[PDB]
């Protein structure tokens, strides 16, 4: 019946959900908190995530810190090169919003004006944990995912 | 035929040695390494796959299909054909080669040719160069590990390597030539790129320095290859130089003394020192790294064939 | 038989005595192009006039660090030879004499600092 | 002090300040001939060039007023040699006596304007690459002035369209009394 | 168990001999394996939901004594929980459909969606 | 001799390999001969 | 000059059985064994990593996290609209409009704070004079979507009667200092 | 550069150095970012033009000088892939005002 | 040759008339056109012509007879 | 490339304090 | 063989440590404000910092001025110079206070 | 040949974008592109209160945060001549001191992560997550303490933080060593950083180093030394000079300065006298919520401190401190408003990646992430 299909799309969501290796664009400080979040502590290479160093094979981006206003074009092209089933977390204020920068110039009001972003980790300089939990939402958004139903419509 | 019971096998065993590798390391770190796909990361590996499997690709180019969508293939192909001659127990050797080791030569001469294709099928000038880099260490270290296997080979009698680990009943030649097996290890490293000597795999350069049409499968198959050219080069590391599947020879009343649980142990012991010396050191840079192979590790190679031929020339030890 | 300046790329100088007295009697010499009253001959002659004087007197570089107490010898030839560049350099787009109506403006504040601010030692 | 006995008394031309750290307002056209001064001079040695600090009083008449901090690490002394320049008044570069003055040059060119004579390489350090508008002065806007920019149909391209965001909310707290 | 498919496996190799202090309303069991070793490992909580379970489900009354910001197991602080206003929690409901994700009063999602224009139009 | 002492300092991998290499090539050219007996 | 450093530098070492010393720490990499050994120390120490959904890092009851708006014991909010922490917001995030409700005490009809806009520096914990606004130790607020994580009116940042059991327990030992 | 323009003479000197700059420059500026099927090189000498005379009554010799500054500025930034170029293809009465704005 | 070209792009320039274009025609007296029009037909005559006409003798050009004895004369014509 | 190679030989490790350790 | 001279014994891992969790208040701290002396005694004058201070005496110095401080300035003689920061460097192991701190 | 080195590793050194005119693999000139991390702080600050100004600066160096705050209050006591107490200058130290060992621990192996060591890094940041158990514990967030404020500082230690600083300075020199005997023996990393970088004083001077790398050349130069802006002038610790400049001292040096840093913290906690927390000058000092709540005039200052501000008098400092890069500083003119006026902040990293070019020529390819990495280039301040 659907059962078939459900519990194909529970594996898929199962695999994208177990091993989701991100691109951190760790611009500023929430890319330190992002190493404290990859950091012995919290770890996340036991969730699956590692963070891959360049934009081709990177199923999610972490963009940390503020994007300015022209680190606004390179995120956007990195963004561009990621294989489709890709994810965008937003890590810190000046990440996911405008920040403590909302009103500089210079920064972006928030990179949900290049990216289009599906976790937004939230506190400025999120708890390393913050972070994590930012990512185990984004494993949520994977296991609601059920793109086999879908190419079944 | 049974080659789908040597390359399965090994296939599984290269999925699992990137978790291997991730976990170890970790650990190395003061920290679990994946714990949570599943019991204990046991399904990691076949996460990291159905996921790279999963992944639409960037752009179809289905077109140059013949140039580099094969050059992967060669390579794996390559490091998955030098595993016949490879003896796990007395008559477990695929294909007994009278000439073996020379073969196993041969093989790595022809991954020369793997690495330098692949590299130029990719229309990266930062890249090729790369590529090309990492083909000249790969081929400066074997000229060592060359004459390394000149050395194991005087001191046995022939090329065939289940002689090779037959010669070995008496003492493995890690105890004697443990110079050697340092040698034949840190050039093992530096043959394969995984090692303190991989700046061509710098993070970042590795990726950015194989090819530019990832797809995924282009991804894992090189990874997939660099773990079963690491499986292969543990798994020469201890036919030569540890006894290939000789026991302590204590003939222990708690062990029955099963020859492949011996080959086993010790390529895990060299898969193990794989990882631990790529936690603990630090790159060497591909510019002292290639004047670590000719300046280094040939002459205390040559030394050492000298030595091991005139110690066992003067008093008849042949 | 000094070893080594702890500074690096200020290289250790043997015949330190010798080319701080060649350095200051040029100092000496070259300093006369500029007016006599003007503050700064004033300084470069008092001062190049005591250290020629104590680099005369005394023989090791070591005395002359001792008596002289401006640091190294060699920190000694590079101020030296520095002062020497700076009255060639003066020579050149003469800044001396006071103009017609020079407004120099004091602002000569003086607020109390509160010493757990840096300031200097 | 020292410093102002020996320094030609034209070269300090119109101010000279004695605590909070101590400045020597000079001109424009005295002040790389200043900064040669203070440097490879043996009681005044400092080598140093910390900081140029752009300030900006818009309503003076030399409107900018280039900061140019410099430490002493022989004498351990600071001395903040300033000067004024207004928006089109290039004024000498000090890059050939402290190289570290490239790029905070660049730093006053580019947020206030002040440029500078045969400085190599006077190019726009901080500001966006197509930045139109000096950021640091005080007459321009907080939130700039074209200097939004979102993803479009322009595919791959971030544009750069005129402004608008939550208006910022700028508080009187200043009291009377002081 | 039967969950060799989580690091919930990680939590149940845990509780081996770590005392069991407190289960809120919710079930999830808060436990503690003092003294042994490994300071910062010696409180946590079984989600008491093995599968969907995520952080934030555990109580404002728990959430203290559980990151060591205090020492007043759930227990304790439940007497301090005011009556009046006391809410019980919601496990941020991030994402799982509309009506149950949090919506601003203008969202056009929110029932109700107020007019901010502050002229009241004739 | 000084200098000698400097190579083996300097260069320890050519000047340790030119004795384990000594060693090969001077244990056939005497010692070899010696066992005559 | 590098030339007669190398020479010295090189003459130093220069007395056999020291020379021995430097070959074979240099042949039979010793300094390196001394890495691989505290490597090995590491790979077999205990783990100081945290297994997170299950136990949590260690926080203080300062710990600044998500806003809440707290009320008094006997509800009515304890925010009244003096708008110190609008004043005192470094990113702007807190919008209060206020309104004499119908009881005639002051209120806020609008204390917006935008997480996203918002620096979680605490200032406005400290500015509010009766505790009103205070950060709750919650920072697990991942929201799917930016509009959800901009805090409304006084109605989600409401939500701090559920954390009042952690706040009033944070206050009530913070309040020392 | 040192701002010689004592005079206007010296600053419309320069003026004319920075026009021939940009119009012997206008072959890269065409390469680089694949304007001469778009735009003619007529086009671009006239956009240049228009632009040093747009600003040509500036009485004031260092104002004139700044100007040729920036557009140094953005000519280096066009020649060098500093700026893309969907850009440079675009730098090349009362009642249907009221009818939108009250401004 | 160099004379009708140099004439035609005088001609087809997109700011004069082609009617008071002549042989003997001035940038400043018979064409009314301003010091940056004459460099910008200077311009027009070293990429028409492919020359590398230096800016102190470009400068000299006034008229479209200096801009023909100028075009004829580079031994580099093209 | 006749640039300066790097040249991994150097002095002795020796902690190198400032004058004042003891007495300023 | 390593670093272990009965001194890596300082193990990372503590065990013991935060024993006190830090909300939970076994001593109520007082964290003074003010010291005893200004409790009872607010006058403000003389304790202020912000206002308490010299006003800016800015005078201006005239042509005459600057040739008389010229001529006053008969010589410059030793301690009418800037001191040197005298700094040299001297090699220490562990012999301040024998490692222990 | 230009090549477009960007960040290798991201989350490490977060937008580096140099522009390499390299030579084969010799780079032959190290172009470095600023501004992709240029938030508009030196413009923001002029907008907003000098309470309000503060968080900016734990935002300035996101690797070593208090020491921002610590020169930005010593330039807003600079004009206050708002003097501070022991206990103050004690915990400002004491955590001025924690943050250099959070910023050398991460500086160091950053770099060597960079270079390849991939350990130290995870060892380190252990170390750093029980560093931000305190800053975490003292102020509240785990990075970002706006906790060093104008007048003394924030609010008092909790009653448990001494101890526990204890507890973790008995076990750090364990950490130190292990950082050390994992990178400083090894000839894969003496081969990777000796005379890598090396820069004669004359030139660290000239491009105004001013940090680690002004005493990687020998040049004796501490501003905890030569301006004592705290307790420093009580506190006894030996500033660790380099001998030849290359990155090999500099590592040595930011592996010994995590000593002293080490000595620094253990005398902080042995003589912190128990004073005020904060300036008496309640009209700088926002009053204890216990005092605004129950006195009238607290309350009237807790609003126009938390509202007006301070209006610290017109005047123009500058205040370096040394932090861990180097000699920040933070040159505050101040209209008497209650806003600054051009609060420039001079960090080094602007000045050390200038030194990139000439530290960075005739060295090959991979050792421009090498110099980076010594220069601990952290481009919040950039
Ligand atoms: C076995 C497990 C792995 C051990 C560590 C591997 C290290 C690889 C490189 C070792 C190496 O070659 O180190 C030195 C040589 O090591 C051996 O010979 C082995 C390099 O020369 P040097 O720097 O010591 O001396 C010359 C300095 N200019
Ligand atoms: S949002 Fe806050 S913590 Fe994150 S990068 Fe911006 S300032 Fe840093
Ligand atoms: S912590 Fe409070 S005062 Fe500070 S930005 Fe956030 S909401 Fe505003
Ligand atoms: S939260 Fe505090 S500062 Fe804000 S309006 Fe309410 S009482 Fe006033």
């Amino acid at each position: 019946a659907e059962f078939v299909i459900s519990k194909v799309d529970d594996l898929m969501n199962w695999a994208r959900t177990g091993s989701i290796w991100p691109m951190t664009f760790g611009l500023a400080c929430c890319a330190v908190e992002m190493m404290h979040t990859g950091a012995a502590r919290y770890d996340l290479d036991r969730f699956g995530i590692i963070f891959r160093p360049s934009p081709r094979q990177s199923d999610c981006m972490i963009v940390a810190g503020t994007l300015t206003n022209k680190m606004a074009p390179a995120l956007r092209k990195v963004y561009d090169q990621m294989p489709e089933p890709r994810w965008v977390i937003s890590m810190g204020s000046c990440a996911n919003g405008g920040g403590y920068y909302h009103y500089s110039y210079s920064v972006v009001r928030g990179c949900d004006r290049i990216v289009p972003v599906d976790i937004y980790v939230p506190g400025c300089p999120p708890t390393a944990e913050a972070l994590l939990y930012g990512l185990l939402q984004l494993q949520k958004k994977i296991n609601r995912r059920k793109d086999f139903l879908h190419w079944w419509n | 035929a049974e080659i789908l019971g040597i390359i399965l096998p090994l296939l599984l065993g290269v999925a699992f040695l990137v978790l291997a590798e991730r976990k170890v390391m970790a650990f190395v770190q003061r920290r679990k390494g994946p714990d949570v796909v599943g019991s204990f990361g046991l399904l990691q590996p076949l996460a990291d796959g159905l996921k790279l499997i999963l992944k639409e690709p960037i752009s179809p180019s289905s077109a140059n299909f013949f140039l580099f969508r094969m050059a992967p293939v060669a390579t794996f192909m390559l490091s998955l054909v030098a595993w016949a001659v490879v003896p796990f127990d007395y008559g477990m050797v695929l294909s007994d080669l009278n000439i073996g080791l020379l073969y196993l030569f041969a093989i790595s001469s022809l991954g020369v040719y793997g690495i330098i294709i692949a590299g130029w099928s990719s229309n990266s000038k930062y890249a090729f160069l790369g590529a090309l880099r990492s083909a000249a260490q790969m081929v400066s270290y074997e000229v060592s590990i060359g004459l390394i296997l000149i050395t194991v080979l005087i001191c046995v009698g022939s090329c065939n390597l289940s002689e090779i680990v037959m010669a070995q009943k008496q003492i493995w030649f890690g105890i004697p030539l443990f110079p050697v097996l340092v040698m034949f290890f840190i050039s093992c490293l530096a043959e394969t790129n995984r090692a303190p000597f991989d700046l061509p795999e710098a993070e970042a350069e590795l990726v950015a320095g194989y090819n530019v049409e990832y797809s995924s499968m282009g991804f894992a198959l090189f990874f997939l290859g660099e773990y079963a050219n690491m499986i292969l080069m543990s798994g020469l590391c201890t036919l030569f130089f540890l006894g290939g599947w000789l026991p302590i020879l204590d003939l222990p009343i708690f062990k029955k003394i099963p020859g492949s649980i011996w080959f086993s142990i010790k390529v895990l012991f060299f898969l193990f020192l794989y990882i631990w010396v790529r936690a603990a050191f630090p790159r060497y840079r591909y510019d002292q790294l290639m004047g670590l192979g000719w300046k280094v590790f040939l002459p205390l190679s040559l030394a050492w064939v000298v030595s091991v031929s005139g110690l066992l020339v003067t008093f008849q030890w042949l | 038989v000094k070893q080594t300046t702890g500074i690096v790329g200020l290289d250790v100088v043997p015949n330190a005595r010798a080319v701080l007295i060649d350095l200051y009697s040029k100092t000496l010499k070259e300093i006369q192009a500029v007016p006599e009253d003007e503050g700064y001959r004033k300084a470069v002659e008092s001062f190049t006039r005591q250290r020629l004087n104590v680099c005369k007197e005394e023989e090791d570089w070591e005395m002359i660090e001792k008596r002289l107490g401006c640091g190294q010898v060699e920190e000694l030839i590079e101020e030296a030879r520095d002062e020497l560049t700076l009255i060639g350099k003066m020579i050149e787009w003469d800044p001396w004499g006071v103009p017609d109506d020079y407004e120099c403006e004091v602002i000569e504040n003086d607020a109390p600092i509160p010493k757990h601010v840096p300031q200097h030692r | 002090k020292y410093s102002w006995e020996t320094l030609p008394k034209k070269w300090v031309k119109k101010m000279e300040r004695s605590e909070h750290g101590n400045r020597f307002d000079t001109n424009t056209d005295y002040l790389f001939q200043l900064l040669c001064f203070l440097k490879l001079h043996t009681y005044t040695r400092v080598q140093v060039l910390i900081d140029i600090c752009g300030v900006d009083y818009p309503s003076r008449k030399r409107r900018f007023e280039v900061v140019y901090n410099l430490l002493s690490t022989r004498y351990n002394s600071r001395i903040r040699v300033q000067t004024s320049a207004d928006e089109v008044t290039r004024i000498s570069s000090v890059v050939s006596l402290f190289p570290s003055a490239g790029w905070w040059e660049r730093e006053v060119w580019d947020m206030f304007g002040v440029s500078f004579i045969n400085h190599p390489d006077l190019r726009r350090i901080l500001t966006d690459y197509g930045f139109e508008g000096h950021p640091l002065r005080k007459d321009f806007p907080l939130s700039g002035y074209v200097q939004v920019r979102y993803d479009d149909p322009e595919k791959r391209v971030v544009s750069e369209p005129i402004e608008m965001t939550q208006e910022f909310r700028y508080f009187d707290f200043a009291s009377p009394w002081e | 168990r039967c969950l060799p498919d989580g690091n919930l496996l990680q939590t149940k190799i845990h509780n081996i001999g770590a005392t069991l202090v407190g289960v809120d309303k919710f079930g999830n069991k808060y436990y503690q394996k003092l003294g042994d070793t490994q300071y910062g490992r010696h409180r946590w909580v079984e989600y008491a939901s093995k599968d969907r379970y995520n952080a934030s489900q555990v109580p404002a009354e728990w959430h203290g004594w559980l990151h060591f910001i205090t020492d007043h197991t759930g227990d304790e602080l439940l007497s301090l929980k005011p009556k009046r206003y006391g809410l019980e929690h919601k496990e941020n409901f991030s994402g799982e459909g509309d009506a149950y994700i949090y919506h601003s009063k203008g969202h056009t999602l929110n029932p109700g969606q107020k007019n901010w224009t502050r002229y009241q139009s004739w | 001799m000084e200098k000698l002492r400097m190579f083996v300092a300097q260069e320890p991998v050519v000047a340790a390999s030119c004795l384990i290499g000594g060693v090969g090539l001077f244990l056939p050219a005497v010692v070899r001969p010696i066992l005559d007996s | 000059d590098d030339e007669e450093a190398e020479q010295l530098a090189k003459e130093i070492s220069k007395d056999w059985s020291t020379v021995f010393e430097r070959s074979m720490n240099t042949l039979f990499l010793t300094e390196m064994v001394r890495g691989l050994s505290l490597t090995l120390k590491y790979f077999f120490d205990p783990k100081v990593t945290i297994n997170y959904p299950f136990e949590k890092g260690p926080l203080s009851p300062r710990f600044r996290g998500e806003h809440a708006l707290r009320r008094y014991p006997t509800g009515e909010e304890r925010c009244i609209a003096c708008k110190l922490c609008e004043a005192v917001c470094p990113a702007q995030a807190i919008t209060i409009e206020a309104e004499e409700r119908e009881d005639g005490s002051r209120r806020t009809t609008r204390y917006d704070i935008d997480m996203t806009k918002c620096i979680y520096c605490g200032f406005c914990q400290e500015a509010c004079p009766v505790d009103a606004i205070v950060e709750g130790p919650n920072f697990e607020f991942a929201t799917e979507t930016h509009e959800e994580l901009l805090y409304d009116k006084e109605k989600l940042l409401e939500n701090g009667d559920r954390w009042e059991t952690e706040i009033a327990e944070n206050l009530r030992s913070e309040s020392l200092y | 550069v040192p701002p010689n323009s004592a005079n206007l003479t010296e600053a419309r000197r320069r003026v004319f150095d920075f026009f021939r700059a940009a119009c012997r420059s206008i072959p890269t500026i065409m390469d680089i970012y694949n304007l001469q099927d778009v735009v003619a090189p007529s086009q671009l000498r006239y956009a240049i033009s228009a632009q040093i005379r747009n600003n040509a009554h500036i009485t004031d010799p260092k104002v004139i000088d700044l100007l040729i500054f920036k557009g140094m500025e953005e000519l280096t930034d066009i020649v060098d892939h500093a700026k893309q170029r969907h850009h440079i293809i675009g730098q090349y009465d009362f009642l249907k005002n009221f009818y939108t704005s009250n401004y | 040759a160099v004379v009708d070209r140099v004439l035609d792009v005088v001609k087809s320039f997109p700011k004069v008339d082609p009617s008071k274009v002549t042989p003997e025609v001035h940038f400043q007296n018979d064409l009314g056109l301003d010091s940056l029009d004459t460099v910008e037909i200077v311009m027009a005559i070293e990429e028409e012509f492919k020359l590398e006409i230096p800016d102190k003798e470009a400068d000299k050009i006034d008229s479209c007879s200096l801009a023909i004895e100028y075009v004829y004369n580079h031994p580099m014509s093209s | 490339a006749a640039a300066a190679a790097a040249a991994a030989a150097a002095a002795a490790a020796a902690a190198a304090a400032a004058a004042a350790a003891a007495a300023a | 063989p390593c670093a272990h001279p009965e001194y890596l014994e300082a193990v990372p891992k503590a065990t013991e440590y935060r024993l006190r969790c830090p909300a939970t208040i076994d001593e109520e701290a007082i964290v003074p404000s003010s010291d005893p002396e200004t409790v009872y005694n607010i006058v403000y004058h003389g304790r202020d910092q912000r206002r308490n201070r010299p006003p800016i005496r800015r005078y201006v110095l005239t042509k005459d001025n600057v040739v008389q401080m010229m001529n006053e300035k008969k010589s410059f003689d030793v301690s009418d110079f800037p001191k040197v920061y005298l700094t040299t460097v001297e090699e220490d192991l562990d012999t301040r206070g024998g490692g222990y701190e | 040949f230009t090549l477009n080195f960007g960040p290798q590793h991201p989350a490490a050194h977060g937008v580096l974008r140099l522009v390499l005119e390299m030579n084969g693999e010799v780079v032959e000139r190290a172009e470095p592109h600023i501004g992709l991390l240029h938030r508009g702080t030196e413009k923001l600050i002029e907008y907003k209160t000098y309470l309000q100004a503060l968080p900016y600066f734990d935002r300035s160096d996101y690797v070593s945060m208090m020491a921002q705050e610590h020169a930005y209050s010593l330039a807003v006591e600079k004009l206050l001549n708002c003097e501070v107490p022991l206990r103050a200058q004690y915990i400002r130290v004491l955590f001025c001191e924690i943050t250099r060992i959070l910023n050398h621990l991460l500086a160091l192996t950053t770099h060597a992560m960079d270079v390849g060591a991939l350990t130290p890094f995870l060892w380190a940041f252990e170390e750093r997550e029980k560093l931000l158990e305190f800053y975490e514990r003292v102020s509240g967030a785990r990075m970002h303490a706006s906790f060093i404020r104008p007048g003394g500082v924030a609010q008092d230690l909790p009653l448990g933080l001494c101890r526990d600083i204890d507890s973790f300075t008995q076990q750090f020199a364990s950490r130190i060593d292990e950082l050390e005997e994992m990178l400083t023996g090894n000839r894969i990393w003496k081969q990777r950083l000796v005379d890598i970088g090396t820069v004669t004083a004359q030139q660290a001077k000239d491009w105004g180093f001013s940090g680690v790398m002004l005493r990687g050349p020998g040049v004796c130069w501490d501003l905890r030394r030569a301006a004592p802006y705290d307790v420093y002038d009580q506190l006894d610790f030996d500033v660790p000079v380099g001998t030849r400049g290359d990155c090999y001292d500099r590592y040595c040096i930011r592996i010994e300065e995590m000593r002293q840093s080490l000595r620094i913290i253990v005398q902080c906690l042995n003589q912190m006298p128990s004073g005020m927390i904060k300036a008496d000058d309640r009209k700088l000092c926002p009053p204890s919520r216990c005092r605004m709540k129950l006195s009238m005039e607290s309350s009237i200052h807790h609003f126009e401190l938390y509202t007006e501000g301070f209006s610290v008098p017109a005047s123009s400092t500058y205040t370096a401190v040394e932090a861990p890069k180097g000699e920040f500083g933070v040159f505050l003119v101040s209209n008497g408003s209650n806003r600054p006026y051009r609060c420039k902040i001079r960090a080094p990293g602007f000045a050390h990646l200038q030194g990139l070019d000439f530290m960075s020529k005739h060295h090959m390819l991979a050792d421009v992430v090498t110099i980076i990495g010594t220069q601990d280039i952290v481009f919040g301040e950039v």
